[PDB]
RNA sequence: UGACGGCUCUAAUCUAUUAGU
DNA sequence: ACTAATAGATTAGAGCCGT
């Protein structure tokens, strides 16, 4: 009989210190950790997709009611949630007409079609952001169907990527996402129906938007102060692989601090996805720097995680360029074994929060599960555990579980109840496909604004 | 004395909007009694409140809020309180529903001026608070503690979860019983053109030179030439106990390997078997999994659970992918599998179609659905009562329970 | 690319071992 | 040293549907 260890659901503060389970009900009740004074738009598209794009503005300044309120919590109104304005009427619109559109698609070179389409939106906004007087906060780009499915070298990640040296913060929205309803595969019905999940897309809409936009909707507490819970990424460019790192800590005032730690690192080794002793010590070493001018004194712990399995040389360099008084932990986090728990009698899935603790060096966790507080279940199938294996140092194997599901709850790109990988992953796999979109970057962005 | 503010409406449907009202009321510190914040006869103890606790009478008025007598006997009690208050700005209606034309309440109401919420909550609750302290109407200090409690009663104490016990039925499948020696052969000089192991009935591999393997040196012989003449007492025999336990480290194999090798014979054996069973097999990407098809299951089902199926068109087969692991402890994980044939007896041989079909057929089924299935279709495999035998040799095999590992859980939910 | 998740198809590396160059 | 084979492992990706 195997006994399963449960981990609970940490709490993420919001407006005024005030400690919730869930972003969907937290803002919604209590409001974001920071208010902005309110949030400029800023649209690139067609005066069909202007149009669109103010519709949808109005839309989501009334509550919107989702098919099953219980389960999934409605939207009670853009201002209402965070407290700031976000009007349709303050829109510094840009146009772009189907016809130039349509002379970059007729370009036998692919390579130069993609290049184009990211040129065009990002020339008029480059332009904009230097000609225009009207300060805009977030560029919402209202792109048509034309470009997402004729153009397929990603027109997303070179767009991210070519407007890095500039930060502007953006917001790509499919005019099928916006006027779904008017979108319809021939069948009568929408391509993708959102009637049940509106509030739902609302909600994520809504978040990212302010997010982009200089506001904090929520932040983390329940992680253990003096850590620099720290991430990496490999990414395969073809015969080079480019490493990138994400890192989150408590400040003085306990206050979590996300913020990428980036700088182009490419590794030539035989074995896949590792890190040569000086690339290493180099991203150690500006992780570090990170925190001593964040906090003033160096961290207790770099509880390094990644998907990979670290080697000996690199784990030998990040011990060499560590100052003393610091331990260093390594956990390998893989979702590939399947352990599939089927419950007894029942038909709805495990409990999100289940942990089963293999040895002292290693443990799964149910990151994906069925959370109560919602009613539904995060996973349609049976949720497939992340292994989250100690791979170097040494460490709590509950500990470390908490750790990882507390990491799990700051996807600012979806205001879903949790994340199934770690925030800092996912993030930093994010900036891996943009920073490596466009040529190697100088000091590249180190805030997520300019990257989901 | 009166210092709560009674919220009225429609109890099925402006739950939503009460709800966030009053909790943010609440936060504000105001004191709100609501019936879904606070109801536990049911008219006598609201009318005390509204002719004794109510200070003010918010009407979230809606397209039904009207048309339900319940709210307005509540009206018709409010406004007589009004009378002997003689507060004019006592009923303040609430009207949320875009729907509504404004104009189209009851007489008792239609005379007095709304709070507008159809186009923004925000600018409503700024017109409610706006309205509120004009009136003077007392508040307490907003604490977040007596406050905390409404809300988790509300919310944050349904966050609650079950601390019952409940039973978790896997996918992993324990080894009962591994052989008692492994044993290291030599027939390099004796293997006729050092062809592979198909030929041999018994899992073998060549580690180095020497083809270890669970079947006994005299073992390989009629798909064997030359070899059939062995002689013995020159055969490498390591405990398995020893393996599994990570103490066997020679310099001629490490424990490390013997695992590896372990696990490859598991793997060939139960591809082996899996022959010997009555079921067809297909070629996964990386796996190979075991499309049931018609007359291998009476009725297209075994165990009281189908492991076969048709779709519209083809044909939908509970197919698994079985990968031996002994970490953490020895056990067949096995995967589930949807398998689309044409006709029940042959597979599409479409990549796409296939996956695509998995994708919609992958909608009806359910949590017990799969269980049912997967459990029903590993009983099949079972030889004897409670398990069923890999054979790893002649002599020698592994025996893998027919039910996975149960797991056991501290918690539930509702 | 509002999102999340499951899955499918490729591909390489690592390690061991033998063969050959 | 360097290629080929048989694995098992460990990681990438590309993809395609569901909600
Ligand atoms: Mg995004």
């Amino acid at each position: 009989m195997k006994e399963l260890i449960y981990i609970h659901e940490p709490n993420i503060l919001f407006a005024n210190g005030q400690k919730c389970a869930d972003p969907r009900d937290g803002l919604a009740l209590f409001g974001p950790f920071t208010k902005i004074y309110g949030i400029k738009s800023g649209v690139v598209g067609t005066q069909y997709g202007l149009s669109i794009f103010k519709n949808y503005i109005n839309h989501i300044q009334k509550p919107i009611y989702n098919a099953n309120n219980i389960t999934r919590p409605m939207f009670p109104g853009f201002e209402a949630v965070f407290g700031c304005k976000w009007d349709a009427d303050n829109v510094v619109f840009k146009e772009v007409t189907k016809e130039e559109i349509e002379k970059i698609l007729y370009t036998e070179s692919n390579h130069k079609r993609t290049y184009d389409l990211v040129s065009l939106f990002i020339n008029k906004i480059i332009t904009a952001n230097k000609n225009e007087d009207e300060k805009v906060d977030v560029w919402f780009l209202v792109i048509p169907d034309e470009i997402y499915q004729y153009c397929r070298a990603q027109f997303h990640d070179q767009l991210k990527a070519r407007l890095l040296e500039h930060t502007i913060p953006t917001q790509i929205l499919r005019e099928s996402t916006l006027a779904w309803r008017d979108f319809k595969n021939k069948f009568g019905a929408p391509k993708r129906d959102f009637s049940k999940i509106e509030g739902h897309l609302a909600w994520t809409i809504s978040t990212a938007a302010f997010y982009k936009a200089g506001g904090k909707p929520w932040k983390l507490s329940d992680i253990r102060s003096g850590v620099c819970y720290l991430g990496l990424v490999y990414k395969q460019i073809e015969p080079k692989n480019a490493c990138c790192a994400a890192q989150m800590f408590l400040d003085n005032g306990d206050g979590t601090v996300f913020k990428g730690e980036v700088g182009p690192w490419y590794n030539q080794e035989k074995h896949e996805f590792h890190l040569n002793p000086k690339e290493a010590k180099a991203l150690l070493t500006q992780a570090l720097n990170s925190y001593k001018e964040q906090n003033g004194v160096f961290p207790k712990e770099i509880f390094i995680h990644a998907k990979t399995k670290f080697n000996g040389q690199e784990w030998n360099a990040f011990q060499e360029v560590t100052p003393e008084g610091t331990n260093l932990v390594g956990v390998t986090i893989t979702k590939t074994k399947p352990l599939k728990l089927f419950k007894s009698e029942g038909n709805y899935p495990i409990m999100r929060g289940n942990a089963f603790i293999v040895n002292e060096r290693s443990a799964f966790l149910w990151t994906v599960g069925y959370v109560p507080k919602t009613e539904s279940t995060l996973s349609m199938e049976v949720p497939n555990p992340i292994f989250i294996e100690i791979n170097k140092g040494e460490a709590d194997i509950e500990q470390v579980l908490k750790d990882v599901l507390a990491l799990t709850k700051l996807n600012y790109n979806a205001c879903i109840y949790a994340d199934g990988v770690p925030v800092t992953l996912r993030f930093a796999d994010k900036i891996g496909e943009i920073l490596t979109a466009s040529t190697e970057l100088k000091a590249p962005p180190l805030a997520f604004k300019y990257y989901i | 004395a009166r210092n709560k503010i009674f919220i009225s409406h429609a109890a099925p449907d402006d739950n939503d909007f009460t709800k966030w009202l009053a909790l943010k009321l609440i936060a504000l510190g105001y004191e709100v009694w609501c019936d879904v914040l606070f109801l536990d006869d049911f008219w006598k103890v609201i009318d005390k409140e509204i002719r004794e606790g109510a200070i003010k009478f918010l009407l979230a008025t809606s397209e039904i809020a009207i048309k339900r007598d319940g709210v307005l006997k509540e009206i018709a009690v409010a406004e007589k309180v009004k009378k002997q208050l003689k507060d004019d700005n006592f009923i303040i209606p609430l009207i949320i529903d875009e729907n509504l034309s404004y104009d189209d309440l009851p007489p008792e109401i239609i005379r007095l001026n709304a709070v507008d919420f159809k186009k923004s909550w925000a600018v409503g609750l700024q017109d409610l608070l706006k309205a509120l302290d004009d009136q003077k109407v007392e508040k307490n200090s907003p604490d977040p503690d007596k406050s905390n409690a409404l809300y988790q009663q509300i919310f944050l104490h349904n966050k609650g979860i079950i601390e019952r016990e409940e039973i978790y039925d896997s996918n992993w499948f324990s080894i009962l019983s591994f052989p008692k020696e492994l044993r290291f052969h030599d027939y390099e000089k004796l293997m006729p053109k050092g062809f592979d192991v198909r030929e041999l009935t018994y899992p073998a591999v060549r580690y180095k030179n020497y083809l270890c393997t669970f079947a006994w040196e005299y073992d390989f012989m009629h798909q064997l030439p030359k070899t059939e003449t062995y002689n013995s007492s020159q055969t490498i025999r390591i405990p398995t106990e020893e393996i599994l336990s990570g103490k066997y480290d020679s310099p001629f194999i490490g424990n490390f390997e013997c695992q590896r090798l372990i696990v490859q014979l598991l793997n060939k054996a139960f591809e082996l078997r899996m022959k010997e069973k009555g079921v067809r097999e297909y070629p996964m990407s990386n796996k190979m999994g075991y499309w049931f098809e018609k007359g291998k299951l009476e009725k297209d089902k075994f165990n009281k659970v189908l492991l076969v199926g048709k779709q519209k068109d083809k044909h939908w087969h509970f197919g698994i992918s079985a990968a031996g692991k002994l970490y953490p402890f020895p056990v067949l994980m096995i995967s589930s599998h949807i398998f689309f044939t044409k006709d029940g007896k042959e597979l599409i041989e479409s990549k796409k179609i296939q996956h695509a079909a998995r994708r919609r057929q992958g909608k009806n089924w359910w949590n017990d659905d799969w269980r049912n299935k997967l459990l029903a279709f590993v009983k099949y495999l079972s030889d004897d009562e409670n398990s069923f035998y890999l054979e790893v040799g002649s002599e020698e095999k592994i025996y893998i329970s027919n039910e996975p590992v149960q797991f056991v859980g501290k918690v539930s939910y509702n």
